């Protein structure tokens, strides 16, 4: 409840970039198999108290 | 006695 | 008990659209629920369930929004207002979640529902704060895995230590987690007097940091 | 004072025996179980840890080291009864 | 913290006694059988009476002044400290010279009607919770499991024994057979009539008779090659001796027994409303509504007025020709459970402390 | 009949394509009745219609539907032993809910499935009546009335075949009650299934533990009394005869592992036939298969009875199975708790060979931990590996959190008062955080108390208290004075054998006394202290600042926690001041409890306990007279007033603080006091030494369906205390308290048992070597006083 308030309300916390991990020469790091990946989707929306969740008029 | 009551 | 008088559909809706405008939901949602019971099948019975989702949400009442959001996504899967239902299913999810040593069910959760919303509707007008929701998801989750291994570093496990780096190696390759838990990978294969392996390991640091 | 930290594959010292060069994966497989550790850094390699620390006694490990080709057939097995 | 009742105790009726009832006299045992559900009662036999409580005790008392005659303990005790009680139950039978009663350990007593003395003694299937009856020599038995044994009354050996169906959950208590022209008819707790030929048991015929819900007979009749019984919960039926069609149904049934005098039948529904019915096809004559709920005992008809105790410890008189009440009496403070015993001209009632009362007009 | 249109009437919720798709007609076909009654048919069972009617129009082919009405509310009164929440979750599960349509003809079905309900909780003479109130738009509330009447409770249980064992002593052990007395916590007298299929189970393994291999249950019987408030049991068994175990055997794919098996399968020749020992076998056999990385090593005995010698061989069939490897452990419905509070607890190491046991012990300490209300496990299987598995635990979380008050009562304290605040989980990280206060004649507690379990990981705890206490010795049967201190402390806790614990720890207290009864001890001590007060009136005041170090090992063995039967318990405690501290002092104290069956059964018993105790003063100062050990009372030596035994108190000629006659004074100036003065009221020594031994016997009048509740003990007391110091030349006319040879011993019996108002302890003894000052008090007694 009084945890859930403040995430419920207004909060919005915003992380590190993800960055790509290099491999030295003459070995290869494991496969990633794709489970958790983020598509890169262009565009410069509303984000954090500039969007608004307000149902549409329909 | 004693009585405990959780909260 | 916040009763309702037996007010027209227009009025009773105007009030509780005021109300939401100044921002009290436990009337609103008393009004909304009256209105739906009353009117099973009224003339906007789709825009009562927006709204009820919407109060239900910013009520703090979890498990009644994901009922309701449920429900809604069954009855109605090809409503065009239908990815701001799948934005308000991943918000719910991510305010359950609510402390990276918790249970991580609910981040796996909102994950999946904000990857849905992204990978099928990208031209929506939350998507860009779906990513931004993933990015920090996915960096909860590697913290998660990272405590695990963290917790049996000091156990002494050192195969179990292993094995979960190496599961974040390969599910969650690019988050700060992994690239601090590469060393208790390095330390675990010394101590298991794998050298051959911990040289790979101490290769891969290097080129990194 | 603490419990007993057991880790890695059992190996009875007859299984480690029944294993000969020319083996396939399967067959490896088959003779001692799923390893709990391979070399994910490129090359395939299986390692068979058998680590045991009871009740403030001591730790004893035995490792073995199973080297594949391309092939997935048993090329190189390196044996190491006691940790130095 | 409170509680509450489903059915509202019926209130005590008031009437104006058309005669006034009496006690003779009155006398008493060892705790009677209190709080626990017994078939026990007294048994008059040649101007005498016997008694017994659920402990063990048993005692003679004249029929004229309630004097006691011999009275025996058949609780085993392991010297002058441990006690455990003989926990009788199946009422005291008397026929040629002896006095039969069950027990709660599976233990039949045929004591010595002179002396008290224990003629024989014998171990049966279950819990003996019916009235003992005789007949042709033998003793039946209806045991708690469902089985009918037929002892002998000079040796005591079981003959033959019966196994009847039980259901899961069913009412305390268990149905005497009655004996006519050579053969045994009981009740069963699953709600079925049955006949045994006594020679060596062998069933001739058995039919439901029933509507959780349980259907127990509890000690059928037997006239004129008809045979009336009742289900707890389930229907009165005349019944013909041989075949055992069902003749006629009536949609009442009840626990406690019922009596047949000339062309009626007198008995007391489950919630304690006395009826009178007929022989042809049980139209009531009358009812009696004043009295439900009030734990009602076997009515027993003295004088030509059927007398009925209940739980209160009132003992109600009532007509045959219309029902209304003749007479009321309070008797004993702790109640009456178990039947009353009307014969030679005689009126025993036991209440649940033990008080064996004798009445009289 | 050719259709060219369809038409309905009455449809408001159900969608008219919907509607269109569920009737298999269609329009532009023919129909007939067949296909009318059919369409009709699937319309009822679409289960929101009440009343349907296909008639047909010249053209048309009309359709009047009366929707069901929608329920709107569902409301309950008279369900006073039934949740409200709870009913309606039955309900909804049955299938009647808000938003669905209401059935007309159902309510019959409802309301019998609400009396079967009731029936199961208990009350069967319950009734329910259901009223229907119509609302317009097509809408109804459904109303539910409860007569709950009255529960039926178990009159009787009785067992029939019995002839070696009593159905007394038989249903002693049961959980199904008959008689329940108004002074002991025995149980409640309510019937269930669950309780009488355990009652037989229990049953069973009383006579399969005493040799009756070939005991059977034939049957079992529940009655109800004809107006339903009452329920009879009756269990008919049938009792073999007592057999012997001749040997066992031991056969199947032991893996090589058969000269190990062998020892765990040894027995003695003519031993009786036991059941719990056969399981306690193959458990051991399942234990040494398991170390050996086996994770489900299958057992199984099969008995083989001989009648004519009365003679049990075993035949045990092994099968240790194939080994499987944990990949994972995994912990779900953790909210609040963080992952590493619930995986501290596990046995089984993740990424290591898979072991049953470890599994379920990790699921009992899960369970011992008080955290949760329900822990599962649930070892899951990896798809692509045909030997590796993944153990989930699935926990839902209890709240931790509480308050608590008592009360109690007896003659060594008076009443006592007891209130705290708790909480065990401190923000989901383990940490426990309480309050505490207490409340007594003599003394007033309170303190505030933090504890971490896990200083290390493999269990060390690290615990910190600050505490404020108040003490009036007058009021506690010794000379007067008072004594106001407090302070803090920090202590270490090593586990190191599961039975054996240590701990050693630092701390701080602050003691200041003052009202002092100006006497001979106190004003030995002062002197010793560095101190010259007046010995002319008790208007004093001393204060001082101890740094100690605290140490203490515990040894626990006690089979059970309540009435033991068998085990020891020995508690060392000990404290010495460290540099720099105003009082140089040791103090050391030792408690030993030790019982001794004398039977199989365990009702006979001898009960040993001792307490000894010594103190002392290091550089040439002494022990404060405040440290000192007391005997005497219901604690120590039975039969004794509390505080009584050891020295008496030797006062000085001293002016009173406001005198008055008619009251009793310890010999002031003001009643003809010229020199010193004896007394009768105790002050303690600085050693100890008491001894008790107990005869604890069965219960002798009490009903033997509950006489192992009541714990009867005959007792011999003996004790002394003395002061070392007290040096007998200069006081020449007085005792020599510094004596050890004065022993006092009582003798006498007590009784205990738990009642509604607590535990119940009373004594009546008998002290028949005692010394002049000693008060005798023979019967004493303690009523719900735990703390």
């Amino acid at each position: 409840r009084y945890k859930r308030q403040v995430s419920g309300d207004e909060a919005y916390l915003e992380a590190a970039p993800l960055a790509e991990l290099h491999a030295p020469a003459g070995m290869i790091l494991p496969v990633t198999s794709g489970d958790y990946a983020i598509p890169v989707t262009n565009g410069s929306g509303a984000v954090g108290k500039a969007l608004d969740i307000r149902p549409p008029a329909q | 006695w004693n009585w405990t009551k959780r909260w | 008990k916040e009763e309702v008088p037996d007010n027209p559909p227009n009025e009773i809706y105007a009030t509780a659209q005021q109300k939401l405008q100044d921002g009290n939901w436990r009337q609103a949602i008393t009004q909304l629920e009256a209105l739906d019971n009353r009117y099973p099948f009224g003339p906007y019975s789709q825009q009562v369930q927006l709204d009820l989702i919407y109060a239900y949400y910013k009520n703090a009442d979890l498990p009644l929004a994901q009922a309701a959001i449920d429900r809604f996504i069954r009855l109605n899967p090809t409503h065009p207002n239908i990815d701001y239902v799948m934005y308000m299913r991943g918000l719910t999810n991510m305010a359950l979640d609510d402390r990276s040593d918790r249970d991580p069910q609910h981040a796996r959760a909102a994950f999946s529902d904000f990857s849905k919303l992204v990978r099928g509707y990208p031209n929506s007008q939350y998507t860009t704060d779906a990513t931004k929701r993933l990015v920090f998801l996915k960096d909860r989750l590697a913290k998660y895995e990272y405590s695990v291994a963290e917790y049996y570093t000091e156990r002494g496990a050192w195969v179990a230590v292993v094995n979960r780096v190496e599961g974040m190696l390969r599910d969650y390759p690019d988050t700060q987690a992994t690239r601090d838990a590469l060393p208790l990978m390095e330390n675990a294969y010394r101590q298991m007097q794998m050298n051959a392996q911990a040289e790979k390991v101490a290769k891969i640091i290097a080129a990194n940091s | 004072y603490r419990p007993d930290i057991n880790q890695g594959n059992y190996l009875t010292a007859n299984d480690v025996s029944k294993i000969r060069v020319g083996m396939t994966q399967q067959q490896v497989a088959y003779a001692l179980g799923t390893p709990l550790m391979s070399d994910p850094f490129g090359t395939n390699t299986w390692f068979y840890v058998f680590r045991q620390q009871p009740g403030h006694e001591g730790v004893t490990q035995q490792t073995l080291t199973l080297t594949f080709n391309s092939s997935g057939v048993l090329t190189n097995i390196d044996n190491k009864p006691a940790l130095s | 913290n409170s509680e509450e009742d489903v059915v509202k105790m019926s209130p005590l009726p008031t009437v104006e006694n058309q005669f006034t009832p009496t006690t003779a006299w009155s006398t008493s045992v060892g705790s009677g059988i209190g709080n626990f559900y017994s078939n026990l009662h007294p048994a008059l036999a040649d101007n005498v009476v016997y008694a017994a409580d659920r402990a063990g005790l048993v005692k003679a008392l004249n029929a004229d002044d309630g004097k006691e005659i011999w009275s025996v303990s058949l609780a085993e005790k392991d010297g002058w400290f441990s006690k455990e009680p003989a926990l009788l139950s199946g009422g005291v039978t008397v026929s040629g010279g002896h006095v039969y009663i069950g027990s709660e350990k599976a233990q039949v007593y045929a004591l010595n009607t002179s002396d008290g003395t224990v003629a024989w003694q014998t171990k049966v299937a279950g819990e003996a919770l019916s009235r003992p009856v005789v007949s042709d020599g033998l003793v039946l038995i209806h045991t708690s499991n469902g089985q009918l044994q037929a002892l002998n009354e000079a040796d005591g050996a079981v003959k033959w024994t019966v196994n009847l169906d039980m259901p899961s959950l069913s009412l305390r208590g268990e149905s005497a057979p009655t004996t006519a022209f050579g053969a045994a008819v009981v009740g069963g707790d699953n709600g079925r009539v049955s006949a045994v030929l006594m020679e060596q048991g062998q069933m001739i015929w058995q039919q439901r008779i029933s509507q959780r819900l349980s259907d127990v007979d509890t000690t059928p009749v037997v006239v004129n090659g008809v045979v009336f019984a009742l289900a707890y919960n389930g229907n009165l039926t005349a019944l013909d001796l041989r075949s055992g069609q069902i003749m006629w149904k009536r949609e009442l049934g009840s626990v406690n027994d019922f009596i047949v005098d000339g062309n009626r039948i007198y008995l007391v529904d489950q919630n304690d409303r006395v009826m009178a019915l007929t022989i042809d096809g049980g139209v009531t004559l009358w009812t009696q509504s004043d009295l439900l709920h009030r734990l009602l005992t076997s009515p027993v008809l003295y004088n030509g007025n059927l007398v009925v105790g209940d739980s209160e410890g009132y003992l109600h008189w009532i007509n045959v020709e219309d029902g209304r009440f003749v007479a009321q009496q309070k008797v004993d403070s702790s109640g009456f459970q178990t039947e009353p015993v009307a014969a030679d001209g005689k009126l025993l009632i036991q209440a649940k402390d033990g008080t064996v009362y004798s009445i009289t007009r | 009949f050719v259709v060219k249109d369809i038409h309905f009437e009455g449809l408001q919720r159900v969608a008219v394509g919907a509607a269109l798709l569920s009737m298999p007609v269609r329009t532009g076909d023919t129909v007939n009745d067949e296909d009318i009654s059919n369409t009709i048919r699937a319309l009822f069972a679409t289960g929101n219609f009440e009343d349907v009617r296909v008639l047909r129009d010249g053209d048309t082919l009309l359709v009047q539907v009366k929707e069901r009405p929608t329920i709107a509310s569902i409301t309950f009164s008279g369900n006073k032993s039934v949740k409200d929440d709870m009913l309606k979750q039955n309900l909804e599960a049955s299938g009647v809910r808000v938003g669905e349509s209401l059935d007309r003809t159902t309510i019959a079905d409802i309301e019998k499935g609400l009396e079967d309900f009731y029936y199961s909780v208990g009350k069967y003479s319950a009734s329910v009546k259901a009223v229907v109130t119509p609302l317009p738009r097509n809408r109804v509330d459904l109303k539910l009335v409860f007569q709950e009447g009255v529960s039926a409770e178990i009159q009787q249980i009785n067992i029939v075949g019995n002839h070696a064992f009593t159905t007394d002593e038989l249903i002693s052990h049961f959980q199904l009650r008959d008689e329940v007395p108004w002074w002991n916590v025995v149980g409640d007298r309510k019937y269930q299934k669950q309780k009488l299929a355990g009652d037989l189970e229990t049953l069973r393994s009383y006579y399969l533990d005493r040799g009756y291999a070939r005991f059977n249950i034939d049957s079992t019987q529940v009655s109800l009394t004809p107006d339903k408030k009452g329920i009879y049991v009756t269990v008919n068994i049938t009792e073999g005869d007592q057999y012997k175990l001749s040997g066992v055997e031991v056969s199947g794919n032991l893996a090589g592992h058969s000269a190990e098996i062998e020892q765990l399968t040894k027995i003695e020749p003519g031993e009786l036939y036991n059941g719990t020992k056969v399981t306690k076998m193959e458990d051991d056999i399942k234990k040494l298969l398991g170390r050996y990385g086996y994770a489900y090593p299958r057992v199984q005995s099969m008995p083989e009875i001989n009648d004519a010698d009365k003679t049990v061989k075993l035949r045990v069939n092994v099968d240790a199975g194939n080994r499987f490897y944990v990949r994972k452990i995994r912990f779900e419905g953790n909210d609040t708790s963080k992952d590493a509070v619930l995986r501290r607890e596990m046995r089984q190491m993740e990424g290591a060979w898979l072991g049953s046991d470890l599994v379920d012990q990790g699921k009992e300490r899960l369970n011992r931990l008080g955290f949760f209300e329900t822990v599962d496990t649930d070892t899951q299987r990896v798809p692509g590996s045909p030997d590796q598995v993944d153990v989930v635990y699935k926990v839902k979380e209890r709240n931790t959190g509480s308050f608590n008050f008592g009360i109690g009562y007896g003659t060594e304290s008076g009443v006592s008062f007891q209130a705290g605040v708790q909480q065990d989980n401190w923000l989901g990280t383990g940490y426990a955080v309480g309050i505490n206060g207490t409340k007594n004649d003599y003394q007033t507690y309170a303190e505030l108390s933090v504890t971490n379990p896990y200083f290390t990981v493999d269990g060390v705890s690290l615990g910190g208290r600050l505490f404020y206490n108040d003490f009036q010795a007058d009021d506690a049967d010794l000379s007067d004075y008072t004594n106001k201190s407090y302070g803090t402390d920090v202590t270490l806790g090593f586990p190191i054998n599961e039975y054996n614990s240590l701990r050693a720890g630092l701390g701080y207290v602050h003691n200041s006394l003052s009202n002092m009864q100006p006497q001979v001890a106190m004003w030995r001590y002062l002197y010793s202290m560095g101190e010259h007060p007046s010995t002319s009136d008790q208007d004093n005041s001393f204060k001082t600042d101890d740094f100690t170090f605290n140490y203490g090992w515990t040894y626990n063995k006690l089979d059970r926690g309540y009435f033991p039967t068998d085990g020891s318990r020995v508690n060392l405690t000990g404290k010495v001041t460290i540099p720099g501290s105003d009082n140089e002092y040791y103090k050391v104290t030792l408690d030993t409890a030790t019982y001794v069956p004398i039977d199989d059964d365990h009702k006979w018993v001898v009960l040993g306990r001792t307490r000894w105790g010594y103190g002392d003063g290091l550089g040439g100062k002494e022990m404060p007279f405040y440290e000192n050990f007391y005997a005497g009372g219901s604690s120590t030596v039975r039969g004794f007033q509390s505080n009584t035994i050891g020295p008496k108190a030797v006062y000085f000629p001293h002016q009173a603080s406001n005198y008055d006659p008619d009251y009793d004074y310890e010999c002031a100036t003001q009643d003809g006091a010229k020199d010193l003065c004896k007394s009768d009221d105790a002050v303690g020594g600085n050693a100890m030494a008491v001894a008790s031994l107990e005869f604890i016997t069965p219960t002798p009048f009490i009903s033997d369906k509950y006489a192992n509740s009541v714990r009867t003990s005959f007792f011999w007391d003996m004790g002394t205390v003395w002061d070392t110091n007290w040096d007998s030349s200069q006081y020449s006319g007085y005792p020599d308290y510094s004596d050890p040879s004065n022993i006092r011993m009582s003798a006498g019996i007590a009784l205990q048992w738990m009642s509604p108002l607590g535990p119940l302890v009373f004594s009546y003894a008998q002290p028949f070597k005692k010394y002049d000052g000693d008060k005798a008090e023979q019967f004493q007694f303690n009523i719900g006083k735990t703390w």
